[PDB]
């Protein structure tokens, strides 16, 4: 459950993300679940290429599973704590 | 009968493993356990053919099917 | 409803599955567990009529259901 | 779900998770739903293999033949 | 503990090779079992053009292998 | 556990690790769990047979998901 | 998670990137949905009535704007040697 409390962490934050499809959106960090679920609120397009077939949505819900990255800012976390926490693992 | 005794009985014997994978091996049964993770020594892989020399221990999750003889 | 327990209470009703490559599976469900595996009665398989079937819940996309399902 | 015991000494048609159909007799099994099958045939066209275990875990549909 | 090796090399730089010809070298910062990793100065390498993040969060299924360059 | 016991056996030996891909990573392996996941050394990867073309050499310890292995053979 | 969209249209993408429209009306951990009137959006057609969509297949879900509706593997190991 570290990744979960890092991402939960994240909540209020402009996060990009990018699906295995290649598919790449812009948007901000509104929730995560235990699975790594993420849903996006304002959500904008970094790529016309890259962004999806999706109307004048604002909302959405994202599968952990099909994600490849999350994009952040160094500022959006402290790498200190995170290297602790990585440490305090238990398989 | 159960399908495990099958295999069990099957040890130190020609066993024919196939994968989901369009890939196969054939190799004498050394050993099993309760994920189906088999030993097969001297194993001839297919695809297209290796040759292995000894002991190999063979992944559980992909295997599809077992063959007795091959 | 959560969509398990709307299955379950299903019973007896007609319905229509897809399965991952594309194939259809038409016929009563009779049993459901949960992990969506289902056994189903008077089936119909297209790309051929069958007594019984099991699907397991993973190979599964889509299931039509009965529209007066409420 | 499903009493395989009135399949047995049955011709099935067990179609395996990743694209792989089996037809044979079948001849024993378990809960883990671990087959036993004789006069498998074996499609990915084909090929007859002996007497077969098929594993339960990569089982996907199964049917009558 | 193939794990706990891998908690050795943090704050050091590691390379990654992700599935569909994917390659990120960057400063390894937390990882899980799961793989899941984050990095931060990373570096992609599709296959030949780059790209660049400062901080980056990698999901575990989409890993392949992780060693140095 | 056979299975456990050809592991603690190999433990320090060295491996061809053949992954799912078809990609074959050989070296002395550092060690292993309960999910397949291997540590190796001085690790080589080749394509499919190690008499092939050499595709990376590795200075440091390589680390190979268990979800990905398909077979742990010595040599 | 899922509570804000539920009883509300909705645009559905496939991991195949196919395209759904409908009404998102149950979901579950495993986040296979419940929902109603599905229509095809590449195929164009009307799905059915009521259907129980599998979570694996989905990608990512779309909340529709009431609003604004503007909804309608081997060669890899040459490159490594290559390289």
């Amino acid at each position: 459950m570290l990744f979960f409390s890092f991402f939960k962490t994240l909540v209020d934050q402009e996060v990009v993300v990018e699906l295995k499809n290649d598919i790449e959106i812009k948007g901000t960090l509104q929730s995560v679940d235990q699975f790594l679920n993420l849903k996006l609120d304002n959500i904008s397009s970094t790529d016309e290429k890259k962004y999806p077939h999706l109307g004048s949505v604002r909302n959405i819900f994202i599968r952990g599973s099909t994600v490849r990255y999350v994009y952040l800012n160094k500022n959006m976390v402290d790498t200190n704590l995170l290297q602790d926490a990585t440490r305090r693992e238990v398989m | 009968i159960l399908p495990l005794e099958v295999i069990d009985k099957t040890i130190n014997q020609k066993v024919l493993i196939v994968l989901q994978s369009n890939r196969e091996f054939e190799g004498t049964l050394v050993g099993f356990d309760d994920f189906v993770n088999v030993i097969l020594e001297d194993a001839v892989e297919w695809l297209k053919v290796m040759q292995h020399h000894g002991r190999m221990l063979l992944s559980g999750n992909n295997i599809a099917i077992l063959v007795p003889g091959g | 409803m959560l969509p398990l327990y709307l299955l379950t209470n299903a019973k007896g009703q007609q319905m229509q599955i897809e399965l991952k490559n594309g194939e259809i599976i038409q016929g009563i469900l009779t049993n459901v567990d949960n992990w969506m595996n289902l056994t189903l009665s008077n089936v119909t398989e297209y790309s051929v009529k069958l007594n019984e079937i099991y699907i397991r819940g993973t190979f599964i996309k889509f299931i039509k259901l009965q529209d007066n399902i409420i | 779900i499903l009493d395989l015991a009135k399949y047995k000494d049955s011709k099935i048609r067990v179609k395996l998770m990743g694209g792989k159909l089996v037809i044979g007799v079948l001849k024993g099994y378990d809960q883990l739903m671990n087959l036993v099958l004789d006069d498998t045939v074996e499609y990915m066209n084909a090929r007859k293999l002996g007497l077969t275990v098929i594993r339960g875990t990569i089982l996907v549909s199964l049917s009558s033949a | 503990t193939p794990l706990d090796l891998l908690k050795l090399n943090l704050d050091e730089r590691v390379y990654i090779k992700l599935r569909g010809a994917r390659t990120l070298v960057g400063t390894l910062q937390a990882f899980d079992s799961h793989s899941n990793i984050v990095l931060s100065d990373a570096v992609e390498t599709i296959y030949e053009s780059e790209r660049r993040s400062e901080m980056v969060f990698i999901r575990g299924d989409t890993v392949t292998l992780i060693s140095t360059p | 556990s056979v299975t456990t016991e050809f592991l603690s056996d190999i433990i320090g030996k060295t491996v061809n690790v053949k992954l799912a891909s078809g990609l074959l990573y050989s070296g002395r392996l550092e060690s292993i769990d309960g999910f397949m996941n291997v540590a190796l050394s001085s690790a080589t990867e080749h394509y499919e047979s190690n008499n092939n073309k050499l595709l990376n050499k590795f200075n440091s310890d390589v680390f190979l998901r268990g979800t990905q292995v398909m077979y742990i053979s010595e040599q | 998670t899922l509570k804000d969209y539920l009883n509300k249209r909705v645009v559905i993408i496939l991991v195949d990137g196919e395209s759904l429209i409908a009404s998102l009306n149950g979901f579950d951990k495993n986040t296979n949905l419940f929902l109603t009137n599905v229509f095809n959006r590449i195929s164009k057609e009307f799905i059915s009535k009521a259907q129980l969509l599998r979570g694996s297949e989905i990608a990512l879900v779309g909340l529709i704007d009431a609003e604004n509706d503007d909804s309608l593997i081997e060669n890899e190991h040459v490159i490594w040697e290559k390289v």
